[PDB]
């Protein structure tokens, strides 16, 4: 195993900074140098840096130059970058990432995204409604069941259903910004011997306020 | 009553000579002459053969100045040929550029090469040594209103001091053979730079013309001042390069940038930092025949209508020419806010070889249109033609060497026709010009006790 | 004009323009006084010169080691008064010194019929040894000789008896002075017995003549340990190893092997050398040949060159050669026994016309070496410029800096140097002269932006710098 | 820096087919000294990091399906898929190193055509918890069908309704290659009150007759 992994949600009042951090696992960490790749919305990746653990030296692209601040804590096999000065233009999602050779640019391991968003409305725990049929629901030997998530922010909020047992046949839609809250809507279908004979949740989660919610999906 | 009175003996003549040729130049440039020779053997012959070149020069002045006994010199003999605007536009380069950028460098010169042994490794102070130059010259400029005798026994002195520095350096050379060509840049576009190269260490030779009208006997000592004095430069010249080819390696001088201190530095070990200063004490004796005879120029330029009035007038009890000394060391003292100053005098590179050979030009017309005026020189008219035809040789060299800078100075003596029609041409006629000339013209006569000289 | 004489007088006269006089004279006398003063004291309330340390000659420059007389000129002409015509060459590389292979008579394993004082007659005679010697000296290349006594052999100390060996050398090290060379090379000392001792004897009977010889040693190690104990006890020692050899082979490790040795050693001088006999094209891949050649004559330490690294000669790229003595390629007759072979490029004759040529590099780098007082025995930092680069400046008290940026790594940089942690006597400038590159299609005399400078994979540059008061 | 310019934008593709993608750089990336060519592919599933596929232009990474293929020197490269699976819809960017910082191509969308289907239709009362808000949202499911297009109708006492409705399309279903969608209507709960019969219609082109679904509160 090589693993990288990160915080996965940030929000940011325009200006100030923000930590961004990293911890490594599965290899020697000194040993090899620390990249930050960026992806802002339909735009394509940009490079910000990387750093040597060994002697926390650090190199960055032209553009990032003094706005970003990598360093890196050997304790703990953790890098972290600080950003200054964001604006909304900054908002975008933030991936540590790995070289093969020791400093290369080449990335075989990535950490999952950081997703930065910068904005002055505020953390907004989510709202959420599920969704049964109603009228001639059994008429059907199949049945689809649901979970609006409303109002919310900021951006990544996950659904699984039945914690994660219901791998199998969901579709989440993307998520609509209104009035500077989002709506998502997540949905599941079951056969129509399980849903009224079953336990059935969505299991809505939100890293960015810490609620976990698992509403039953009852019949009206 | 109030006149400039004949003070300088023949020695003083030549001390004026001596002290303005030897100047820098044969302690810092043989450099110039191997870098374009590249043989110690081509070196030493052009050495003496630019040497030749300025002793028949020299004979041209020693005739022009007993035909034309004005103290203009190189100026005056202009004027008397090729008139009023001519004459004007050499005055004004003179007087702008040539004369204080010249003055200046020697004396920064004299600066820095008297401080050296405190430094011998580094960068002498630059904030100190442009006051211990601004020392020099305001000292000099005291001197030359406090008597003329003072003035010509300060150049004794430091003439002095240059030859016996040479004698030193000529001495340790044959110590050095006493203790027991090469490849020749035959290329004749690199040996005509090796004597374009050497022949400034020998600029200098004219400036007993701007001092006729105070010898004490002209017409016997202006050309002897010449013959007692360049023979004597070209003899100690080609034995100094001799010197320091028994010591310096032919790579070793192509990279050193103050030849003489090298040899100091091998020769005299912990006594080494004799000869930097008297390359210094050297320059100081630059500064001070500078100095002298550029006051003169002013004082001649101002009599002949050419130059405002103040410039004319004298100190009746010390009968040295006080407003333009002044003037001089002030218009000195302005180039010392330069941050580089080497290259305003590049510009004019064909500027003076120029000067020379329309004032031997001169010489030949002069000899058509008027023989019947006195001549106690007379010399073969082969030497004047030889002499201009290799001068104007050496001012398309001049050009040829860097054709850009030699354009900047040609577009900065045009800089004199608007000075010459507004100073010469116009009769200054606007009354609240004309009245404020006059009262700042007064208010100097009163300031410093000066009156015109008398006919 | 103006006021007449009398005039003038009459009214200048007046008290208050006489007191005016005065005050001024004094006043300019007061000034002149004050700027003499005040000169004074920024004469005194300024920064001092650094002595200049005394330095041998072997400070000066690249010495150049000539292994076999014969390979270098091609038989026939294989004598010293055929390298007695070379020096013109030698000359022209502006190298210091000289390191002649031994030319004693040495008899292999035979330690009764090796004589370390008898030349052995192939080479010439005493009286061409001295007529070289000579030319050498009016041509300012001083001379080593080499005097590793059984150099015919496998093992050049011999197996037996090293007492009566070292004795050889004991008594063949006044002999030589006394012809005139000015120092000793010896070799592969870890296979003598009590190595130091030696060492010491021969250094002290060497420093012991005069204070401008040397001792070179040679050692086929690469421990740093084993070698700064050789280093320990002889402190005026060069010692040549294989220290630099083991690079990692895309140069990765050397900016650690260098700094590790420079600090270990504590700045004292050093020899750097990829080996103390084989060519740097035994060790390096062709793409590091000019950077190698960038570094090794910048590093504080007198570098050392085999013949024919200033060309990038190769013993394997003209096959059946031997590796201990490669046949130098002057022009394209140079290898005559597979004619054809040779291409112009690799030859001395084919390099000395070309800007961009091995030897074009060479004899350039060896000028600022030779020249130049921040190279010649200024300081040296190194700093973290950039991923791949070993970069460091080389100073002197006031004179010019020079900043040094080698590309090891294979990946070209795109974002300038930027510099974590500079000494703060040795800022780096906003812009610095590019002196010269490893590459072409670079603009050389011009100012470079180093906060958007670019350098590409093995570009190393060499900037210069104006000092900062 | 070096740019990369990459193509086409789209790629839209059928299962079991070759596709290639082209990446074009505004330098060259052969290495004169070494004989190889600096370019890597990363394939960027929807809602996943970058995965390594292929480095200096060729080199496998471990883990790598033996269908991805690059090739190419100079400044035209190709990353090619011999025979595309399902699974393989994605965005791909090229990136060179020979320079470090690092740039990277736009990248190319690997889209996926099949059989045209018909959406399944189904809609969601609001929910009981919800009606305490003062508020209400009407909720239309479209699932699984192809292609992309489509349009809904909301119809609310056979009035049509235009102010206050979303749409949100999922990314393509990497088991099947079918797209789904949700369409979102929000009342306030007296606007929810005083309308009794609310209808779903959704128009998409495997049918001439729009798809209907509907309920009476
Ligand atoms: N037209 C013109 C005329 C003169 C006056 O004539 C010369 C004098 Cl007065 C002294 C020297 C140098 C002297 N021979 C020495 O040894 O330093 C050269 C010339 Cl051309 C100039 O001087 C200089 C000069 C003098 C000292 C340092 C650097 C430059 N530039 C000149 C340009
Ligand atoms: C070696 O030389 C040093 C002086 O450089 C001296 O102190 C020492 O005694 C010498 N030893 C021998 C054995 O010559
Ligand atoms: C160096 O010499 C030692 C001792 O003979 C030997 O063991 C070692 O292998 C040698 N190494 C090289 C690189 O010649
Ligand atoms: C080597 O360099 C380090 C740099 O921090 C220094 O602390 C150390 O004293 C030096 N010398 C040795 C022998 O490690
Ligand atoms: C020299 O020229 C040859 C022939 O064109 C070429 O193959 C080679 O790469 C060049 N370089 C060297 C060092 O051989």
């Amino acid at each position: 195993e090589v693993q990288l992994q990160q915080s996965g949600a940030e929000l940011v009042k325009p200006g100030a900074s923000v930590n961004l951090s990293c911890k490594a696992s599965g290899y020697t960490f000194t040993n090899y140098w620390m990249h930050w790749v960026r992806l802002r919305p339909g735009q394509g990746l940009e490079w910000i840096g990387e750093i040597d653990p060994s002697d926390s030296y650090s190199y960055y692209s032209q553009n990032f130059k003094g706005k970003a601040t990598l360093t890196v804590d050997q304790s703990s096999n953790t890098a972290y970058l600080q950003l200054t000065s964001l604006t909304s233009e900054d908002s975008a999602v933030y991936y540590c990432a790995r070289g093969r050779q020791t400093y290369y640019p080449w990335f075989p391991y990535w950490g999952q995204g950081t997703l930065v968003t910068v904005s002055a409305a505020k953390t907004t725990p989510p709202s959420d409604y599920p969704l049964a049929p109603g009228s001639a629901a059994q008429t059907n030997s199949m049945v689809t069941l649901g979970c609006l998530v409303k109002g919310y922010f900021p951006e990544p909020v996950t659904v699984t259903w039945n914690s994660g047992s219901l791998s199998s046949g969901v579709h989440t839609f993307p998520a609509v910004l209104q009035s500077d809250l989002y709506t998502l809507s997540s949905s599941v279908t079951v056969p129509s011997s399980t849903w009224p004979s079953e336990t059935v949740t969505c299991n809505v989660a939100h890293p960015a306020s810490s609620t976990k919610v698992d509403k039953k999906i009852v019949p009206r | 009553g109030v006149t400039l009175q004949r003070n300088i003996t023949l020695l003083n003549g030549v001390a004026i000579i001596v002290g303005t040729i030897i100047g820098s130049g044969i302690f810092v440039t043989p450099t110039g002459v191997l870098k374009e020779a590249g043989s110690p053997g081509l070196a030493l012959v052009v050495w003496a053969a630019c040497g030749v070149f300025s002793i028949v020069g020299a004979l041209c002045y020693a005739e022009l100045g007993t035909t034309i006994s004005k103290s203009g010199g190189d100026y005056a003999y202009m004027l008397e040929v090729y008139g009023s605007l001519p004459a004007f536009l050499k005055l004004w380069i003179e007087l702008l550029i040539i004369r204080p950028s010249s003055q200046y460098i020697v004396a920064l010169v004299f600066a820095t090469y008297l401080l050296k042994p405190l430094f011998p490794t580094c960068p002498v102070p630059e904030e100190a040594a442009k006051l211990v130059a601004c020392l020099c010259v305001l000292l000099l400029t005291a001197v030359n209103c406090y008597s003329v005798k003072a003035a010509t026994r300060v150049q004794d002195a430091f003439a002095a001091a240059k030859l016996l520095a040479l004698a030193l350096i000529i001495l340790l050379g044959f110590v050095q053979i006493g203790k027991g060509f090469e490849g020749t840049k035959l290329d004749v576009g690199n040996i005509v730079l090796a004597l374009y190269s050497g022949l400034f260490a020998y600029g200098g030779w004219n400036y007993l013309n701007f001092v006729t009208e105070e010898m004490i006997n002209p017409y016997r000592n202006l050309p002897l001042a010449i013959i007692i004095s360049l023979p004597i430069v070209t003899l100690v010249y080609v034995l100094t390069n001799l010197a320091y080819f028994t010591t310096l390696s032919t790579e070793q001088m192509l990279s050193s940038e103050a030849v003489a201190v090298d040899f100091g530095n091998y020769h005299l070990g912990v006594m080494s930092w004799i000869i930097p200063v008297f390359v210094g004490l050297s320059c100081f004796g630059s500064v001070n025949g500078s100095l002298f005879t550029s006051s003169r120029l002013f004082f001649v330029g101002s009599r002949e209508g050419h130059l405002p009035s103040i410039l004319s007038m004298i100190h009746p009890q010390l009968l040295t020419p006080v407003p333009s000394l002044v003037f001089t060391c002030v218009m000195t003292l302005l180039y010392a806010f330069s941050k580089d100053i080497f290259s305003v005098i590049n510009f004019f590179s064909f500027f003076n070889w120029l000067c020379v050979a329309l004032a031997i030009i001169g010489m030949i017309w002069l000899r058509h249109r008027k023989p019947e005026l006195e001549r106690p020189i007379k010399v073969n008219l082969a030497l004047p033609v030889f002499f201009i035809l290799a001068c104007l040789f050496l001012i398309a060299v001049s050009f040829w060497k860097t054709p850009v800078e030699c354009g900047i100075g040609f577009t900065i003596i045009l800089s004199g026709l608007p000075v010459y029609f507004f100073g010469v041409w116009w009769k200054n006629k606007p009354k609240w010009l004309l009245q404020g000339i006059f009262s700042t013209t007064v208010l100097c006569q009163k300031l410093m006790q000066v009156v015109p000289q008398e006919t | 004009t103006g006021l007449s004489k009398e005039e003038l007088l009459k009214v200048a006269g007046s008290p208050g323009w006489v007191r005016t006089r005065w005050a001024l004279l004094l006043l300019f006398w007061l000034g002149w006084l004050g700027m003499l003063a005040g000169a004074v004291v920024i004469i005194v309330r300024a920064p001092r010169c650094r002595e200049l340390p005394a330095q041998k000659w072997w400070h000066t420059g690249a010495l150049y080691r000539i292994g076999d007389l014969q390979a270098f000129q091609g038989h026939g002409a294989g004598n010293l008064a055929g390298l007695k015509g070379r020096l013109d060459y030698l000359s022209s590389l502006k190298v210091k010194g000289l390191v002649l292979g031994p030319i004693h008579k040495n008899q292999k394993d035979d330690v009764a019929q090796t004589d370390l004082l008898q030349i052995d007659p192939n080479f010439g005679s005493k009286e061409d040894f001295d007529s070289l010697l000579q030319s050498a000296k009016k041509k300012s290349i001083r001379v080593i000789l080499d005097l590793t006594p059984n150099y015919r052999g496998e093992n050049s100390w011999f197996s037996t008896q090293v007492d009566t060996v070292a004795t050889k050398v004991k008594d063949a090290l006044e002999f030589w002075l006394q012809a005139g060379v000015d120092g000793f090379q010896v070799r592969d000392i870890e296979n003598l017995k009590d190595a130091s001792s030696f060492l010491a004897e021969w250094q002290n009977i060497t420093k012991g003549f005069s204070e401008d010889r040397l001792l070179i040693a040679g050692t086929n190690s690469s421990d740093l340990q084993q070698i700064l104990s050789l280093l320990e006890s002889n402190k005026d020692l060069l010692l040549t190893s294989s220290y630099l050899s083991d690079s990692g082979s895309t140069g990765e490790h050397t900016k650690s092997l260098v700094t590790q040795y420079l600090n270990a050693t504590g700045n004292r001088w050093c020899s750097w050398s990829l080996s103390q006999a084989r060519l740097l094209t035994s060790f390096l891949p062709a793409q590091l040949l000019r950077l190698y050649q960038l570094m090794l004559f910048t590093l504080p330490g007198t570098p050392v060159f085999s013949y024919g690294d200033e060309i990038g000669l190769d013993a394997a790229a003209l096959p059946g050669q031997p590796m201990e003595a490669p046949v130098m390629l002057w022009d394209e007759s140079s290898f005559p026994d597979i004619p054809g072979a040779v291409s112009a490029n690799m030859t001395v004759k084919g390099q000395s016309e070309d800007p961009g040529s091995l030897l074009s590099l060479f004899r350039r780098l060896s000028d600022q070496r030779s020249k130049e007082r921040s190279l010649l025995h200024g300081d040296f930092h190194a700093f973290s410029a950039g991923p791949g680069l070993f970069s460091y400046i080389r100073h002197w008290d006031q004179n010019e800096r020079f900043l040094v940026v080698l590309n090891f790594g294979d990946v070209g940089l795109s974002a300038g140097l930027q510099a974590s942690d500079l000494p703060a006597s040795a800022s780096l400038p906003a812009k610095a002269d590019l002196l010269l590159s490893t590459q072409p299609g670079r603009e050389e005399g011009s100012p470079l932006e180093l906060e958007r400078l670019k350098l590409e994979p093995h570009e190393g540059l060499l900037l210069r710098f104006p000092y900062a008061a | 820096d070096i740019v990369l310019t990459q193509s086409p934008s789209s790629l839209a593709m059928s299962v079991g087919q070759k596709v290639t993608m082209n990446c074009k750089s505004s330098q060259s990336l052969l290495n004169n000294n070494n004989q190889k060519n600096y370019l890597a592919w990363y394939q960027q599933k929807p809602g996943q990091s970058p995965k390594l596929l292929v480095y200096f232009t060729s080199t496998r990474e471990s883990g790598v399906p033996d269908r991805f293929i690059g090739s190419g020197s100079g400044t035209d490269f190709t990353l090619t898929i011999s025979s595309v699976q399902a699974e393989d819809l994605a965005l791909y960017y090229c990136q060179q190193h020979y320079t470090i910082p690092p740039t990277f191509g736009g990248g190319t969308k690997l889209e996926i055509k099949r059989a045209d289907a018909a959406p399944t239709v189904s809609i969601f009362p609001p929910s009981s918890e919800q009606l305490t808000s003062g508020g209400a949202s009407v909720v239309c499911f479209l699932n699984n069908f192809y292609p992309k297009d489509i349009n809904v109708k909301w119809k609310i006492d056979g009035s049509e309704r235009q102010n206050g409705v979303l749409n949100s399309w999922t990314d393509q279903d990497s088991k099947d290659s079918t797209y789904s969608m949700s369409s979102t209507l929000t009342l306030t709960k007296d606007e929810y009150e005083r309308h009794n019969s609310y209808t779903c219609e959704a128009t998409h082109k495997t049918s001439t007759s729009p798809i209907v679904k509907s309920f009476n509160r």
